[PDB]
């Protein structure tokens, strides 16, 4: 065990050992991403393969060229903590190597005066951070991984609703990974056709056509031939014994004068014995036979030269005739039945109306446009650039890797664009499967979806907007001149940038981060949507995509999905799951060598499974080798069966793979029903930080992996012992061993303190580590907002006991004590952003200073010196932030008010108060504030003096970096100058700036010092450059939108409260809204007298199916019984081994587990630390399925001196009496999540309305009113309700002159509607007289 | 006005111009989108008040 | 008493995405601990019901709002109506049973 | 529209010769105008935005439907509009016949039209001085705690 | 919000709801196809009063 | 009108244009080429394809999904034509019954009221004083407390104690109605007479919560006002939950207990082998709390009580049969709660 992992030990109750460790969480995101940034030669992946695939662009207009070498990275504008304050995207700048080439028409390529550019700008990309987020206009955003088909050949059936009697077709699809789409199918008249592109019906032939091939060579390909035969006069054939079988011949079958078989006779299989073995090659064939039959190639006299037949024609009586009479020798037919073999090419040639392969050409040229006649050379133009042309087609990496393993090929590599024979190829097993032979492929098998996660769309977005340039590059090569007009100016930046830019912050695929706990951050970056461009939409592809497939089983989650619309559509990712070589989800297997298991691990991919069969992972091993039983449970190609041991080729990992992140946290997951698992997985994100984060008494074993893999806890690189702790920096020194020459051994870490988030939550680094205290590498030294000592801490647990009340937990309902209020454990804080923005009208510029006309000195108070509020000043719902001042003008008074002038005395003259007030309700206090101003810059004194305290900041935390690193790197010198020359006594005396002078012998030692010396100076220059360009940013001209002066964000925390409305929920899907906070009085008590936390109602557990918050309230009693009894010790004061005694005794419990600590061999000091952190209860980890059973529990209730049954005998507070049945009672985990009443709470009266429609509108000051729907108008028709709705549809609704009238009655004491024409019904009129219809109001 | 709320809108009205159609708003969907009360419960009482006096006058 | 069912006695058979009955049904209740195949069987269903209820609402709220648009011109005129005719009542029976 | 042409030419140009963006302070230097006058351009070469532009769906909405109207006066403010002519015509009242007379023509209360000085000593009987006396002499009485309470309440805005 | 306004056109122009909305309007009135009015109006050939 | 097509400037300072006035401009346009070009030379090929595009103009003004389709002079969409502002799922016509927004509305998550009547609410305090706002006006200038409307403006904003005296004043006697998403059938929407409670929280009564498709987990519903008497009494008359205790589909009551009330009422009345008192003969119902309370006996054995039952009279109501009943010590409770006849 680690140092960080001995100050709390969590007992687990697993019984399978861990074989594979849990893996890096966000492994999709930042491996994906770095193939996008990666400089690859030849491995086309990420920008070298979308510069190399346009690249280099040529012209022969003007014979000319552009070429690419190579691009630039690096150098960002903003660090990732200065883009969040300032609000700047980031980005870094991309340059690339380009240079312009001249062609002179002499030689084949002569070059003349060639001009090469270093450096071209190309916009700029934005940058993953070290988590796996991106930075957008200054929020954190994440890219969602999409799901789509894979690319290469798809086969389907579709025997729905068909024609009339249902008969069943199958269509052939060939899908590119940039190009258009390739449709082969059979229509009801069993023809075959082609759709190119997803259109019209071609025939199946034209295809063939425009590939340059005639009609003789089209049935040359597919179909079987027959060969007759004119020999004297007599007409012939050449006999297939396999041909003749079943079906029965009207004709005698003979062969030189011996009949087998005659007329009226059938063939079944003994006469396919006597015609193979007599040698027999020729039979006689009479006219009848071969009139109706399909010719295969073209016949003409030889004597005249005239077409008799062409290819593909019905023969008759009078045409065989004549082949007899032109002097033909040799007839050729085609072999097509009804069952195996079938005229599918062949009758569609008679449909097909085009002639040659111009004439094909054309037709095509027509279906995809239909608009101008074309010419020969714009034909076959297009039909080259459709599935020919490299920049235009494309089947990728992954396409032709799948597109040969279906079609069966002997190589998997291959080019992008689709040559004949691969065409011809689709078409021929389409054909297979119609006939009998043939299989097909699943669309909702794994094996056959993809996954684009973030580099690889972020490369087809980066392709088209070199497409976008390339049409401006090419064009203007032969339009001016080749002397001037050279490298830079040919491309622009412009329509590169743009098109990246609409893909990081405006594709549904690029949302917000769900930032409310470390395990929504996680989820979210792992969330796989098939939802994305070139997939499918809300109401599309049925159901069938949204239903649990077998091949999900351990790479994609069948319990965690969002339970709205979407419902299959967007999956979460499984725990061991990752993303292959080709994109395909795979999961790893333990290795069988048939008998003895290996600890081999292999991935596999959704088609591998199909071949072996996997054990599961419930199965009991024997020593470490061979299976137990003989009959084990396994599944093997999809179904699952008992299997021998000798058949079982795999073996999952662990019983964690079918689950993902999300939901492995819930701890009885087993006993918990698969709707409520759903639901439950869903509550644990919206989770909202309380204050102080305190562990779950009933974890996993996860916790721990995901406050790590998150990135918001503060995590060792190095490690060694701490040498200063604060509240903002943790400073740490290298334990020698991991360091090496050169620099000096202290790692800072700076702490992120007080943060707003994306869902205006606080992101908070609280430290952990004491003074001298040695950690390693993956020890963790700060805690994030939902995170205890290195495990995950997402809402606290309290004391739960399932008891009805008088109505308080009436349906899902559950109470809390006033203890709850009281001590800070569900108290959240919020951090909220409000913006003051003075801008510039045609009347006159807006100014923010502290001089408002209307209120002073009341409001005024608590803003400073002319401008905005002091920093820390408490701000309730009303008070003024900043003082806005806004030039209206022309102010024309009426004449009462021109009275009330003269009376009293007032000034109101252009100026108006339009000031950044607090949103009415109730607030907390200002954080910090931060002021934005023009490039004309224009400092406001506020303005001036922040930035006094931005550069004497920035100029501390430089300072005191650097002052720690260099003490670190001359007691680092002192080291080397002691060994070697002891100076113990003498170096200290001597001033430390002469220490770079001295050294030792030249030797391998002084090339050691000569390294730490060169360092020094490079800490001393490079503290001028990170000052240098600090100092530029904070006196930097802040650009912003058009019209704006000054934008001014003060920044609040509110410190608000649980109370009734908040939507509680536990782990397991059993979510509430809470009642009322009941003081400590009244609330249940123990026998000791221990009072009850919160009070949840039994009622919800039988009919929801969720056992698993039971189990945990039974554990929860269970893992404070071991608490108690450790309270109950070290204040009366024990000796340290008779505490040692009764804690392993706890960690081994139940004869046998698995989880082995350490044997009391831990040393006093560190037994006395661990029973401090165990004092609040025993961690008790339980695994996702092989968890805690249920006799173990039992066993560790009689530890702690509890029932077994987990019911105890309770007193009523108000009473005093006993309840006449125990009520089981312990400690549940619960979750105040998002959404509370203080922010679905809204109400109005009367305020603003909508410009177009006048009806009520939400902005400021009050809140946007309710909307009554049609449904809620039926109600009222049904109901003898009249008024009611007249009130809702004019004086509530859009009638202007209704509104205002019974307002003013409301006040009077009338209670009168007095309604008239509702704006909704006079835009309406006006709109129908305005299209050229007559429509009139007609009186009595 | 009660067919182009849930029908085809430009079908009715064009239907309605060419034939010329009057409507007396009696239905409650009719009297809901002008803006009047609902012949229906409360102004059932009020609507037989105008309806009797179109024969005299 | 069907939810009494799975938590103590057995869970009882599952579907298949074609439509069909697995083989072998879920043996173990909600008390004890459920196989991973058992609960990767069970989660079919669990995703197909709610499934089938995230539309149910929008086909139902359809077929609410289709018998309204036919049936709510249709208002109480007057107090009796002058015919002695209607429809003959008899309690449903279907084979035995009533 | 010649000048809007020339921005564009020059913004190609300036944007990746310098590395970032072009600055008014930058921009202007090249085109020989003073920056009142190109920052001034860019906000008139901007196209009017369409009204029915989608954002973020979802429960459909368009940019038309957000927008709300100036130029409605609030029902609270016009209840105070009502109330405060008929609580001047109260305190009208009080004052001494002919107080309230030179105040509703001064002012143009409840007249159509705004009467001087020299147009009601002619129209009164006494003279042009006196004038001057009776209108300060009608305000130190409306100016007094204990009769005007109702019309310092309206001092608020 | 109430008042509008007219545009006097120098040649007249149809009405498309009554036009291409079927069964045409215009259509049915003359006894005549939407392929012959849309000919005739669309500048193609002429048509006998 | 220029009103309904408006070119209004923005909170940035960039205008905002109708798609309408856009295809306005290219009707008139053309109309006036064609004005000047059948007096400056008229050659028939132009001529007849000025009135081609002109008769196009018009098409796409008045229905542009029709004969082509128009694309915007700036963004790449279909432009909302006259036709267009009618229909189209949400528009004009559409909008007059289900894109209503309403004045006097609220919206909070719902919570239990035990405590409360079957003709209560508990509506929050600060819900309440934002939704009767101009009821608190028209109510403190007739008391005498306010002298003008701004200055019972100011008393409103600064939370003053006499104002929250006023405010259970207008609420007393006043309906409010509560709506909850979706409404299947009319019972969606029902009157209550709201009790002022403290909190963000709407508490509603848990027997009307089964008309509802209701649950206490995160559940929200809309608060609606009737603003005149004519309103205040078909709330109270009709829609009110006591008036609508039966259900409109089928002749069984909607409000019927559930849950809590149902386990109550089954432990109260059910009978042990031998529970803690039993075979006593027990005067009147009143002794039977007397036991159980206090701890003599349990609710449950079959212990003999007095009771006095009223049956229906021929014309009512004067029988009255007195006799001794084999009952429970929890029954006894429970016919105190029954009403005499
Ligand atoms: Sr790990
Ligand atoms: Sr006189
Ligand atoms: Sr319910
Ligand atoms: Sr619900």
């Amino acid at each position: 065990y680690s140092y960080t992992e001995k100050k709390r030990i969590r007992k687990d109750f697993g019984k399978r050992p861990q074989v594979l460790d849990v893996p890096y969480l966000l492994s999709i995101q930042l491996d994906s991403f770095q193939k996008f940034i990666e400089q690859d030669p030849e491995g086309q992946y990420g920008l070298e393969a979308a510069f190399r695939s346009v690249f280099p662009i040529q012209s022969y207009s003007g014979n000319s060229e552009l070429q690419y070498v190579s691009y630039r990275l690096g150098e960002p504008v903003f660090d990732v903590q200065e883009c969040q304050i300032r609000g700047v995207t980031y980005s870094a700048p991309l340059r690339v190597k380009l240079r312009l080439v001249i062609y002179e028409r002499e030689a084949p390529e002569g070059t003349v005066k060639d001009i090469k550019e270093q450096e071209v700008y190309m916009g700029e990309i934005p940058l993953m951070t070290d988590n796996g987020t991106f930075v957008i206009n200054g929020t954190e955003r994440v890219i969602v991984s999409q799901l789509h088909r894979s690319p290469g050949v798809f086969f389907d059936s579709d025997k729905g609703k068909t024609h009339s009697s249902g008969k069943v077709l199958y269509n052939a699809r060939i899908i590119p990974y940039r190009g258009s789409w390739l449709d082969f199918e059979f229509d009801p008249k069993d023809n075959l056709f082609v759709r190119i592109d997803r259109r019209r019906k071609l025939p199946a032939t034209i295809i063939l056509r425009a590939l340059n091939y005639t009609t003789e060579q089209i049935l040359d390909l597919f179909f079987e031939k027959v060969i007759f035969e004119i020999r004297d006069n007599k007409l012939q054939m050449e006999l297939v014994p396999e041909r003749l079988r079943g079906e029965t011949a009207s004709f005698d079958i003979e062969a030189n004068g011996k009949v087998y078989v005659e007329k009226g006779r059938r063939i079944t299989a003994r006469h396919i014995r006597q015609l193979e073995k007599d040698d027999v090659k020729l039979i006689e064939v009479p006219v009848e036979y071969i009139a109706g039959k399909v010719v295969a190639k073209d016949y003409i006299d030889e004597s005249t030269g005239e077409l008799i037949c062409a290819a593909n024609m019905e023969l008759s009586l009078d045409l065989l005739a004549k082949l007899s009479q032109s002097g033909h020798k040799r007839i050729e037919t085609l072999f097509t039945n009804d069952l195996d073999h079938g005229p599918y090419i062949s009758e569609t040639l008679r449909v097909d109306p085009t002639n040659d392969r111009l004439s094909a050409l054309v037709e095509i040229y027509r279906m995809m446009r239909p608009g101008e006649p074309p010419t020969r050379e714009a034909a076959e133009s297009l039909f080259e650039n459709l599935f020919f042309s490299e920049d235009r087609y494309d089947l990728s990496a992954v396409g032709r890797m799948k597109f040969n393993r279906s079609l069966l090929r002997e190589e998997i590599e291959g080019s992008g664009i689709l040559s004949k024979d691969d065409i011809i190829d689709v078409m021929k097993k389409l054909i297979d499967i119609r006939n009998g032979k043939g299989e097909v492929d699943d669309i909702d098998h794994l094996g056959n979806r993809r996954i684009r996660s973030v580099g690889e769309m972020a490369e087809n977005q980066f392709r088209v907007g070199l497409v976008r340039v390339e049409r401006a590059v090419k064009e203007r090569l032969s339009l001016g001149d080749l002397d001037t007009l050279m490298p830079q100016d040919m491309i622009n930046a412009k329509p590169i940038s743009a098109a990246v830019k609409e893909f990081f912050g405006s594709s549904q695929l690029s949302q917000f981060m769900d930032q409310n706990n470390p395990l929504s951050e996680i989820t979210h970056k792992r969330r796989i949507s098939a939802l994305g461009p070139g997939g499918l939409t809300r109401e599309r592809a049925g159901f069938e995509v949204r239903d649990v497939h077998p091949t999900h089983y351990g790479r994609v989650c069948p319990i965690e999905t969002p339970e709205g619309p979407n419902i299959g559509l967007i999956n979460s990712l499984s725990v061991y799951a990752q993303t292959n070589e080709y994109g395909f989800l795979e999961t790893p297997y333990r290795k069988v060598t048939d008998g003895v298991v290996t600890d081999e691990i292999h991935y596999l991919s959704a088609i591998e499974e199909g071949n072996y069969v996997i054990a599961q992972a419930n199965s009991n091993l024997d020593e470490e080798g061979h299976f137990v039983e003989d009959l084990v449970t396994c599944r093997s190609k999809g179904e699952s069966s008992l299997f021998s041991r000798d058949q079982v080729d795999y073996m999952d990992v662990s019983t964690q793979q079918v689950v993902s992140v999300g939901a492995s946290l819930i701890p009885f997951l087993e006993h918990d029903d698969a709707n409520r698992a759903l639901m439950g997985a869903n509550m644990q994100r919206q989770a909202v930080p309380t204050l102080r984060a305190d562990k779950p008494l009933v974890g996993t074993g996860m916790e721990r992996a995901v406050a790590v893999d998150s990135g918001v806890t503060a995590v060792a690189k190095r490690g060694g012992v701490v040498q200063y702790v604060d509240a903002s920096r943790i400073v740490i020194k290298v334990n020698e061993d991991e360091m090496y020459p050169g620099e000096a051994g202290i790692d800072i870490y700076n702490l992120t303190k007080y943060t707003r988030s994306n869902q205006n939550t606080c992101i908070n680094q609280m430290p952990c580590v004491s003074l001298g205290e040695p950690v390693e590498r993956g020890d963790v030294l700060a805690d994030g907002p939902s995170t205890d000592l290195g495990e995950l801490a997402l809402g606290q647990n309290m004391r739960v006991a399932f008891m009805p009340w008088n109505g308080y937990n009436f349906e899902d309902s559950i109470l809390v004590s006033e203890r709850v209020v009281q001590e800070d454990r569900f108290t959240t804080i919020h951090i909220q952003e409000l913006a003051c923005v003075s801008r510039d009208t045609k009347l006159g510029p807006e100014e923010i200073t502290a001089d408002i006309p209307n209120v002073g000195e009341a409001a005024l108070s608590k803003l400073d010196e002319s401008g905005i509020v002091y920093i820390g000043a408490e701000v309730t719902g009303g008070d003024i932030l900043v003082g806005k001042v806004t030039p209206k003008g022309e102010t024309q008074l009426t004449p009462e008010e021109k009275l009330l002038r003269a009376i009293f005395g007032e000034k109101a003259s252009d100026v108006k108060d339009s000031s950044l007030r607090v949103p009415n309700g109730v607030s907390g206090t200002v954080i910090d504030v931060q002021v934005f101003t023009r490039d004309g810059v224009e400092k406001d004194k506020r303005a001036l003096e922040i930035e006094e305290m931005q550069l004497k900041q920035a100029k501390k935390d430089l300072s005191e970096e650097l002052q720690i690193l260099e003490a670190g790197l001359f007691s680092r010198i002192r080291a080397v100058l002691v060994a070697g020359g002891v100076e113990a006594e003498k170096l200290d005396k001597l001033p430390r700036d002469r220490w770079l002078e001295l050294g030792l012998t030249d030797e391998e030692k002084q090339n050691q010092l000569e390294q730490l010396a060169e360092q020094y100076d490079e800490l001393k220059h490079e503290f001028e450059k990170k000052l240098e360009a600090k100092r530029r940013k904070i006196t930097q001209g802040d650009d912003l939108a058009p019209g704006v002066l000054k934008i001014v964000k003060v920044y609040l925390a509110v410190k608000r409260r649980i109370q009734p409305g908040d939507k509680m929920a536990g782990r397991h899907g059993n979510k509430g809204v809470i009642s009322k906070i009941n003081p400590i009085e009244d609330m249940p008590y123990d026998e000791n007298g221990t009072p009850v936390d919160i009070v949840l109602n039994p009622l919800g557990v039988p009919s929801r199916m969720n056992i698993g918050q039971i189990l945990e309230t039974h554990l929860g009693m269970a893992a404070k019984g071991i608490g108690d009894k450790i309270n109950a010790m070290l204040k009366q004061q024990q000796e340290v081994a008779k505490l040692r005694e009764f804690i392993q005794r706890a960690y081994d419990l139940g004869a046998d587990v698995r989880q082995k600590v350490d044997l009391s061999t831990f040393s006093d000091e560190e037994v006395m630390r661990l029973a401090e952190n165990l004092r609040k209860g025993m961690p008790i980890a339980t695994p996702v399925f092989d968890g805690a059973k249920e006799a173990e529990i039992k066993e560790l209730l009689k530890l702690g001196d509890l029932p077994t049954s987990g019911q105890i005998r309770l007193y009523d507070g108000r009473t005093g009496e006993q309840f006449e049945r125990p009520v089981t009672v312990g400690y549940m985990y619960m979750l105040k999540l998002n959404h509370l009443v203080d922010d679905k709470m809204h109400a109005r009266s009367t305020g603003s309305y909508s410009l177009v429609t006048q009806q009520p509108l939400g902005g400021k000051a009050q809140f946007g009113g309710q909307r009554f729907g049609e449904m809620e108008v039926w109600a009222l028709e049904a109901y003898g309700a009249a008024y009611t709705l007249q009130e809702m549809l004019t004086v509530k609704s859009d009638d202007v002159n209704g509104r205002t009238k019974m307002y003013k009655n409301i006040v009077d004491g009338n209670h009168q509607m007095e309604p008239g024409m509702p704006e909704s019904f006079n835009v309406l009129l006006k709109e129908i007289r305005s299209l050229g219809i007559n429509i009139e109001l007609e009186d009595e | 006005i009660s067919a182009a709320s849930f029908q085809e809108t430009t079908r009715v009205l064009t239907e309605a111009a060419v034939a010329g159609k009057r409507d007396e708003l009696r239905g409650l969907k009719e009297n809901v989108i002008v803006g009047r009360l609902i012949p229906a419960g409360t102004g059932y009482a009020y609507h037989q008040d105008r309806m009797r006096r179109r024969a005299a006058g | 008493a069907a939810q009494i069912r799975q938590l103590a006695g057995m869970r009882g058979l599952m579907a298949k995405p074609d439509g069909s009955i697995i083989e072998t049904p879920i043996t173990a209740n909600f008390r004890e601990g459920l196989n991973v195949l058992q609960y990767f069987i069970s989660t079919h269903g669990a995703r197909k019901g709610l499934a089938d209820t995230a539309l149910k609402t929008a086909n139902s709220g359809y077929l609410t709002r289709r018998l309204v648009d036919v049936a709510q011109d249709l208002v109480v005129t007057e107090d009796d109506c002058g015919t002695h005719e209607g429809i003959m009542m008899t309690p449903v029976i279907e084979g035995g049973d009533v | 529209i010649e000048t809007i042409n020339k921005l564009n030419r020059i913004s190609r140009q300036m944007l990746q010769e310098m590395g970032r963006e072009p600055t008014p302070e930058e921009l202007a230097e090249r085109m020989l105008m003073p920056e009142d006058k190109i920052r001034k351009v860019l906000k008139i070469a901007k196209e009017p935005i369409s009204m029915e532009t989608p954002i973020g769906d979802d429960e459909d909405s368009h940019l038309g439907d957000f927008i709300e109207d100036t130029t409605l006066e609030l029902p609270l403010d016009s209840a105070t509009t009502e109330s405060l002519r008929a609580a001047t015509h109260d305190v009208l009242a009080g004052l001494t016949a002919r107080e309230a007379k030179v105040l509703r023509m001064r002012f143009g209360i409840d007249m159509n039209t705004d009467y001087t000085l020299e147009e009601v000593g002619k129209q009164f009987d006494v003279t042009r001085e006196r004038i001057r006396q009776i209108e300060a002499k009608a305000l130190r009485k409306l100016r007094h705690p204990s009769r005007s309470e109702v019309l310092r309440s309206f001092l608020d805005d | 919000r109430e008042r509008m306004g007219h545009i006097e056109l120098a040649s007249p122009t149809a009405h498309i709801w009554f036009l291409k909305s079927l069964p045409s309007r215009i259509g049915l009135l003359l006894d005549m196809p939407l392929r012959d009015i849309e000919r005739v109006l669309y500048f193609e050939s002429y048509v006998v009063i | 009108p220029p009103d309904l097509r408006p070119l209004v400037p923005l909170d940035g300072g960039r205008f905002a244009t109708s798609d309408l006035n856009d295809l306005y401009r290219r009707v008139i346009n053309r109309n006036n080429r064609l004005k000047r070009l059948l007096d400056l030379a008229a050659p028939d090929i132009i001529v007849r394809n000025e009135k081609r595009m002109l008769q196009e103009a018009v098409d796409a003004l008045l229905d542009n999904g029709r004969r082509g389709r128009a694309i915007t002079g700036s963004n790449k969409r279909p432009l909302k034509s006259l036709a267009d502002m009618i229909k189209g799922k949400q528009g004009r016509f559409r909008q007059n019954l289900l894109g209503k927004r309403v004045d006097y509305s609220g919206r909070s998550v719902i919570t239990v009221g035990p405590y409360l009547r079957l003709h209560q609410c508990g509506l929050p305090k600060k819900m309440a004083l934002e939704l009767f706002k101009p009821f608190i006006y028209g109510k403190l200038e007739l008391r005498g407390l306010a002298t003008t409307i701004k200055a019972a403006k100011k008393m409103v904003e600064r939370e003053e104690a006499v104002v929250w005296d006023i405010l259970d004043e207008v609420i007393r006697e006043h309906p409010v109605l509560l709506n909850r998403a979706p409404t299947l059938h009319r019972l969606g929407i029902q009157a209550f007479e709201p009790v002022l409670i403290e909190g963000k929280a709407i508490q509603l009564h848990p027997l009307v919560c089964a008309a509802y498709n209701a649950d206490f987990d995160g559940d929200q519903m809309a608060v609606h006002v009737p603003l005149t008497l004519e309103a205040q009494l078909e709330a109270r008359a009709l829609m009110m939950s006591t008036n609508n205790i039966l259900s409109p589909a089928n002749g069984e009551p909607i409000i019927v207990p559930s849950q809590d009330v149902v386990l109550g009422l089954y432990y109260m009345t059910r009978d042990c082998v031998n529970a803690k008192g039993e075979g006593m003969v027990l005067t009147g119902p009143k002794e039977a709390e007397r036991l159980y309370r206090s701890g003599l006996a349990s609710l449950h054995a079959r212990v003999k009580v007095r009771i006095t039952e009223y049956e229906k009279d021929a014309n009512g109501e004067l029988v009255a049969k007195t006799s001794l009943k084999d009952t429970t010590v929890g029954r006894a409770i429970l016919w105190m709660i029954v009403p005499k006849g």
